[PDB]
């Protein structure tokens, strides 16, 4: 039920955002949301948790914005290796992880 | 009484919340006496008098560190020195939530003295003599 943009792209250095929304019932706003870069095959690594701060190790290139509405994880300074299928995820502390459709970034 | 190191090995936040236990079981006053063999044996008695004075000898050197610290009726209290990340580089939630304090105490081992020189010298030194400048008027 969450839904983020199929697709996205962005330029060398530039920054590109990815949304991250879904229904009133699970909403954004009233949770807490993770993002992952998951490569399909590879194991994936957290970059984004808690909606504030990042994952520990995580370059400070990579951010995060939570809308009442949506979700939206920013990526300055895009690398080569950032061309990966990036997840988002809502969740609170007792219930389980709800990942989105996915979003394949172009560079 | 109950509960001493109670939130050993826990998360730091839950030691940190029950700091009371242990400060009251630091200091154990004498078990008094049951009930004739007041008068014992000297060499028997010279163990326990010598742990005592150790005991307290260790308190009052703490009392000692809290006094130059300006702390001294506080368990908890805040200062002006600055985190240097030469000592530790892990965030706030990597510390309070994630380890406990003995791994904590052995990666600040040997950075302790130096932060210690620096609570002592950089803030109250300074504190106190800006309160001499400050209330001289
Ligand atoms: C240490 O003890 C704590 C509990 O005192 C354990 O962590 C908690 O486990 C319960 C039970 O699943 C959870 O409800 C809490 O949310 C946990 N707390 C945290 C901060 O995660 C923990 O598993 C024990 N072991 C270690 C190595 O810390
Ligand atoms: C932090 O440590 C470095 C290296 O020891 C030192 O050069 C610097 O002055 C220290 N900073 C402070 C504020 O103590
Ligand atoms: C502390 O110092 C010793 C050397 O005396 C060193 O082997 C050890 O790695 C140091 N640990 C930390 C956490 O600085």
């Amino acid at each position: 039920v969450l839904t983020q943009s199929a697709s996205v792209s962005g330029s060398l250095g530039q920054s590109v955002t990815i949304s991250c929304t879904g229904p009133n019932s699970v909403c954004c706003s009233h949770k807490s949301i993770s993002w992952y870069q998951w490569p399909p095959g590879r194991a994936p690594t957290l970059i984004i948790y808690e909606d504030n701060e990042r994952a520990p190790g995580i370059s400070p290139r990579f951010s995060g914005y939570k809308s009442y509405w949506s979700a939206y994880l920013t990526i300055s300074d895009l690398r080569p290796e950032d061309e990966t299928t990036y997840y988002c995820c809502s969740y609170t502390h007792n219930s389980g992880c709800v990942f989105g459709t996915g979003t394949k970034v172009s560079v | 009484f109950l509960g001493f190191l109670g939130a050993a090995g826990s998360t730091m936040g839950a030691a940190s919340m029950t700091l009371t236990v242990q400060a009251r079981n630091l200091l154990s006053g004498i078990v008094q006496q049951q009930n004739q063999h007041l008068l014992q044996l000297t060499v028997w008695g010279i163990k326990q008098l010598q742990a005592r004075i150790l005991a307290v000898e260790r308190y009052l050197k703490d009392q000692q560190l809290l006094g130059i610290w300006g702390c001294s009726g506080k368990l908890i209290c805040c200062t002006t020195v600055p985190w240097n990340s030469s000592w530790s580089n892990r965030s706030l939630n990597d510390i309070w939530q994630n380890m406990t304090w003995m791994e904590w105490e052995r990666e600040i081992d040997n950075y302790t003295g130096l932060i210690y020189t620096l609570i002592e010298e950089s803030q109250n030194q300074q504190e106190k003599n800006e309160q001499e400048l400050l209330e001289l008027d």
